[PDB]
RNA sequence: UCUCAAACUCCCAAUAGGUAAAAAGGGCGAAAUAACUCAAUUUGUAUUUCACUCAUAUUAAAUAAAAUAACUCCAAGUGGGCCAUUUUUGGUAAGCAGAACUGGCGAUGAGGGAUGCUCCUAACGCUUGGAUAAGGUGCCUAAAUAUUCGCUCAUGAGAUCCCA
RNA sequence: UCAAUUAUUUUUUUUGCUGAGGAAUUUUAAAAUUAUUUGAAUUUUUCUUCUUAUAAUUUAAGUUGUUUCUAUACAGUACUU
């Protein structure tokens, strides 16, 4: 529905094996959820993690499944623990993160947006290894410590904006920054 | 932009139409091309090409080779697309059907003594329209003295083209790489 | 004076203007070059089934004149 | 720089390891027809006779054969052509070749399915079809027997 | 003349593009079955919201015990990726010292 | 001759009735085809057993770059292809030959499964065929089936719906439908693309290679 | 830009005056094609005098056609009345440049006859 | 046991290369011919004449604006080239000299790269309209002082490949 | 409240641009649609389907109609160039 704030980064379940053989008469099943942008981004990672753990490649298996995974409950606020492989220009480094989002989606654009921005690491060179609702208790941030207190009623101190219309060129008057 | 082999042109070659400014050659051709397209037949489209070909491809048709070849079709019509020749190591005739593009006097002659008839090609589409239970021929391609001399380089081995030669003198090219004697042979 | 050497730049380039051209492989290949002895005894038994086929032919000819 | 006649063959002529001195009489005693189709492949013992560098691993038609030799008509590419050069090549270098040997075990096949098809008359078809088709399939494995599988972390 | 084949009759001049979907006749003369497959779409219209509404309680109502069957299912292949992921926690924590 | 006429037209009308049995068994077929998938994956939710469905046995591949700067055997693979215009877009038949072609030229095309109101529709919004003697052809507009109906009777397929059957599930007579059509225009896509020089496979925004299904909103989006 | 006038369409008015002809006098405005290299009309760099072209032929109705919709013939002498009677709906007269008075207003007086206007009516009046 | 080699090699790729997928032919049979052939006139060879019969009535794997294919003739211009990616040799290096594969320019307009023979997009009759590409959207200068999350204050910050 | 996202579909509000052609037998034939007529069908019908017979028409079978104006001019400062 929107396009005003969405992500088009969305969680896939998805299933393969190995194509039965003389060697491989009774095939391994493997699973795996991934995040991805799409369906073929999704099946292209989840091929490459076949490829770098098992020796199957596109052509030595058959995709059991591939669907979309869906939100529990939406309007519910949770904390998600996240564990990441990346790269940076002169190495490798594993890292563990929280975000409290509504949903693990939400989370992962949160990530990549967080490790774009403060570490210039492309989606290219990230990997997430597991993302999961945690306890509120066992989150090490102070930021998201902060939204966990009781009593939370900041004031919003931020730039009136509107939209197009109301977007004058030149005004009688000097606006109110206030705005109350 | 479209990828284009030969820039989608079918580019295929030979005569337009006719180049003499010959009017009954001219009147001829416009006949045969019309039955040509009309007929459903091979033999007519085949004649009127044939009709259109360069001088080198009018060659004449031997009296005897047209003799040799219709005394297997007994009773049949011969059509000639060349001139027809006589032959003065030809002793007699056994009676013939042609029609050609030419006759020489003395072979026209010849046929009307033999009893024979002689055929224009006008003649022909006004009797046989169809070409059914005609024969079709023509006169030898490469035995023009050009063509004796086309093909591989002279002295180049397994070479047999004829050289453009100098003159018909003894001394000149029989020497160098044509005899081992001297320098080589091919 | 100071030349420059050589390249074979292009060149493959213009062979597939006109593709590469390859053999007309004909059913029959002149035969100078083959067995002695043998092949004469082949010109033999290939003139004396062209003369088998004459004779044949001759004698039915012959028979249908009568 | 020069250009003589085995030129360019230190690694090329080289025996493979464990194949030194000569080899067996049964090779040389290979029946081979005129019309063949014969691979050119060369022990590197007997000296004479010994094809040129192009024609290694090539394959042709036999034309001619003679008392211990056999020609070969192999296809060479000089330049802007591909023509028909006679390679004569010993005993030793020609190896019966295996393109036909499929063709010849295909035909024997389909001539018993044409006379079985005739018979029950029916038709084939006799092509060696496409791979890519895959029918529908079934995984039966219990529902916690199959493997979990995550990325992988680093050093 | 009894030679002479028949006149025959070139190809028509350029027609405009007349459109296989928005042209009735047209789609018609492509497909014969398409005044079939509208009376179709037209009868599924015919049917108008109150008899729909009435309706869609029973669908609803009749899809509800597979429904739950179907959570269940779903349930299940998340306790396997959750179980997975307590492993595997469990593994690197027996694995570091 | 009016006699002779008369029966022509009788059996002409004949044949589109025929033709209307033909695309009734084929409507059947397509519901029937449907269900099926949505019932094949009820019954392994169902089950302890998991399922899954066969190959879809057809690609439609569009093409997407410039004709300026192409590899030698892109060239070849292209015209063998027959995407020779950049907006080109063309039906194949799933092989593993078809696919390695197709992967060789993969910077070049996108491509995916194309699904039945995208076959339909493209072939009618944008059907174009080859009307002239063999090598000769000509390129018309289809819009009366009378015309196919001459050269694929031979094969007997005679009717516009039987070569969208074909063309959306390969069959018996696919190739020479396949090739009698001539390859399909597309416009470009009415509101673009993230970039045109990237995979679609990329973690980087970006558009060539396999699309699969979601090749039907590019062709609509092109259309 | 483009003429219409009822079905006659003519692509362009501007004739194809010759490259840079004022620059250096010598030049005539008649168009010359340039076998220079670096010309910067054949190499064919925009913003300079454009190449005439095939392309801006007229068409194949029109062809030579006036907006006076009749084809011009240019007359010399009265005799010429003959075939331009037959022509008159598809054709129009034009007078010749050396056309005396006396025979060319018995011109005129005929093509009234023939019921054709001459295009250059008025001249030698 | 440590570290190794263009001109070392147990083993050993990708890439590039060759042969193959049937009708002027191939099967299994008979009869003929030899001065070839063996002990041996069917003992083979090879050839020839007669037979019986192999898919192609969707084509003995695909795909193909596959004849725009062949082939012959006659002739031109040219023989100083250069640039790019990737592999690369010499040389301290070089917008240096020398190679390989392919694509460009040369012989080429057009749109972008602020500008620019070569980079990118893309190859061109004349026109009308559309929708896009490369690429943009503070102003010069056409479209957002758009949305959205980070990071960033510099008493010479930084800001689109080639590219300074 | 009955989302959303796919699938097959069915419409609709304004509106932009275009009009080649010229049918002495392919502007023909069928289709379509309307008013008739006969037999069936089935999701069952005030745009339900087929085919049986009859007419018209257009969605078939590449713009036509109406009203202005130039102008009630004779070359004008308008119009052509």
């Amino acid at each position: 529905i929107d396009n005003s704030l969405n992500t088009n980064i969305h969680q896939y379940h998805i299933v393969g094996r190995a194509i039965p053989t003389a060697k491989d008469k009774n095939p391994n099943v493997y699973r795996m959820c991934i995040f991805a942008k799409n369906d073929t981004n999704a099946k292209s990672r989840f091929w490459y993690f076949m490829k770098k753990i098992n020796k199957l490649k596109k052509s030595n298996g058959e995709l059991l499944a591939c669907e979309q995974i869906k939100e529990r409950f939406p309007l519910r606020v949770k904390n998600y623990g996240v564990l990441l492989r990346y790269d940076s220009r002169t190495g490798t480094h594993n890292m563990y993160k929280e975000f409290r989002d509504t949903t693990k989606e939400g989370a992962i654009a949160q990530l990549y947006s967080e490790m774009a921005g403060r570490h210039r690491a492309r989606a290219s060179s990230i990997n997430i290894i597991r993302i999961s609702e945690i306890s509120s208790s066992l989150v090490r941030r102070p930021h998201i410590k902060q939204l966990l207190k009781r009593r939370l009623r900041f004031p919003a101190l931020h730039l009136p904006t509107l939209q197009k219309e109301y977007r004058k060129k030149f005004a009688s008057k000097r606006p109110s920054t206030y705005r109350m | 932009g479209i990828a284009l082999k030969n820039v989608g042109r079918i580019k295929k070659h030979g005569r337009k139409h006719l180049v003499s400014k010959n009017p009954y050659l001219r009147l001829l051709v416009k006949l045969y091309n019309f039955l040509a397209r009309r007929t459903n037949a091979n033999f007519n489209k085949i004649i009127a090409k044939r009709l259109i070909m360069p001088k080198r491809y009018r060659p004449p048709l031997s009296l005897s080779k047209l003799q040799y070849h219709m005394a297997n079709h007994p009773n049949d019509i011969a059509v000639v697309v060349g001139s027809i020749t006589d032959d003065k190591r030809l002793f007699s005739l056994k009676q013939l059907k042609v029609c050609a593009l030419r006759f020489t006097e003395t072979a026209r002659k010849r046929i009307e003594d033999a009893g024979g008839e002689c055929l224009t090609f006008d003649q022909l589409a006004l009797k046989y329209p169809t070409g059914k239970k005609c024969v079709l021929l023509r006169g030898p391609t490469k035995a023009r003295t050009a063509e004796k001399h086309f093909g591989k380089a002279p002295g180049k081995p397994k070479s047999k083209a004829r050289p453009y030669v100098r003159s018909k003198g003894r001394k000149f090219e029989k020497a160098r790489g044509r005899r081992k004697s001297r320098a080589y042979k091919k | 004076a100071k030349s420059k050497n050589h390249t074979n730049h292009n060149q493959n380039r213009k062979a597939h203007k006109n593709g590469i051209k390859k053999p007309k492989k004909h059913k029959f290949m002149s035969r100078k070059g083959l067995d002695p002895n043998f092949f004469r005894n082949q010109k033999y038994c290939l003139k004396g089934i062209q003369k088998k086929k004459k004779e044949l032919k001759l004698k039915a000819k012959q028979e249908k004149n009568n | 720089k020069s250009r003589g006649k085995r030129s360019g063959t230190r690694y090329k002529f080289s025996k493979k390891f464990r194949k030194h001195g000569e080899c067996t009489a049964n090779k040389y005693l290979e029946k081979l027809n005129y019309g063949d189709y014969v691979d050119i492949v060369c022990d590197s013992t007997q000296q004479k006779g010994m094809p040129f560098n192009y024609y290694h691993g090539k394959t042709g038609k036999i034309f001619h054969i003679t008392k211990r030799g056999v020609g070969v008509l192999v296809n060479k590419r000089v330049k802007h052509r591909i023509e028909q050069k006679k390679v004569c090549v010993r005993i030793e270098h020609v190896r019966k070749s295996r393109c036909n040997e499929d063709f010849l075990l295909r035909k024997i096949k389909n001539a018993e399915l044409i006379k079985e098809a005739k018979l029950k008359n029916e038709h084939i078809n006799i092509k060696r079809k496409t791979e890519g088709p895959k029918p529908a399939a079934m995984i039966k494995v219990p529902p916690s027997k199959i493997i979990t599988i995550e990325p992988l972390p680093f050093y | 003349q009894a030679s002479l084949l028949a006149k025959k009759k070139p190809c028509k001049k350029r027609l405009q593009n007349k459109n296989s979907l928005t042209n009735f006749a047209v789609r018609c003369r492509l497909n014969p079955a398409y005044k079939l497959l509208r009376s179709l779409a037209v009868l599924r219209m015919r049917k108008s919201i109150l008899e729909k509404s009435k309706n869609k309680k029973e669908k609803r109502v009749q899809k509800q015990i597979q429904k739950k069957e179907l959570q269940k299912i779903n349930h299940d292949y998340y306790k396997g990726v959750a179980k997975a992921v307590k492993k595997k926690k469990k593994r690197e924590e027996k694995k570091a010292k | 001759a009016a006699k002779k006429i008369k029966t022509l037209k009788l059996i002409n009308k004949k044949k589109r009735n025929d033709l209307r049995q033909r695309t009734l068994r084929y409507e059947e077929e397509y519901e029937s085809e449907r269900k099926k998938i949505i019932e094949l994956k009820r019954e392994a939710r169902k089950n302890n057993c998991f399922y899954r469905e066969a190959e879809k046995k057809v690609v439609f591949v569009i093409r997407l770059k410039g004709v300026n700067k192409l590899p030698p055997k892109v060239r070849s693979v292209f015209r063998l292809l027959r995407l020779l215009q950049v907006h080109n877009g063309v039906f194949v038949k799933v092989n593993k030959a078809t696919k390695e072609m197709l992967k060789i030229v993969e910077p070049y095309v996108t491509y995916g499964y194309p699904t039945l109101s995208t076959v339909r529709k493209l072939l009618y919004k944008r059907g174009y065929v080859r009307v002239g003697k063999v090598r000769r052809y000509a390129r018309k507009k289809i819009q009366d089936n009378a015309d196919i109906s001459k050269h694929l009777g031979k094969y007997n397929v005679h009717g516009i719906e039987d070569m969208v059957y074909q063309l959306y599930t390969c069959g018996p007579v696919f190739k020479k439908v396949n090739n009698f059509l001539w390859a399909f225009k597309l416009k470009p896509p009415r509101k673009g693309f993230k970039a045109k020089r990237h995979a679609f496979n990329e973690p980087r925004p970006g558009d060539w290679g396999n699309r699969e299904a979601h090749i039907n909103e590019l062709i609509n989006r092109m259309i | 830009a483009v003429k219409k006038v009822g079905k006659i369409i003519k692509k362009r008015t501007k004739k194809f005056t010759r490259f840079q002809s004022n620059r250096f006098m010598r030049v005539k405005p008649a168009w010359r094609k340039p076998r220079g290299i670096d010309c910067r009309v054949r190499r064919r760099y925009k913003g300079t005098n454009l190449m005439p072209s095939i392309g801006y032929g007229s068409n194949k109705k029109t062809k030579f056609l006036l907006p006076n919709n009749k084809y011009k013939y240019v007359v010399k002498n009265v005799k010429e009345m003959e075939p331009l009677i037959m022509n008159h709906t598809k054709y129009c007269v034009q007078i010749a440049h050396n056309v005396s008075s006396k025979k060319r207003k018995q011109i005129i007086e005929r093509a009234k006859q023939m019921n054709v206007s001459v295009i250059n009516a008025k001249a030698r009046l």
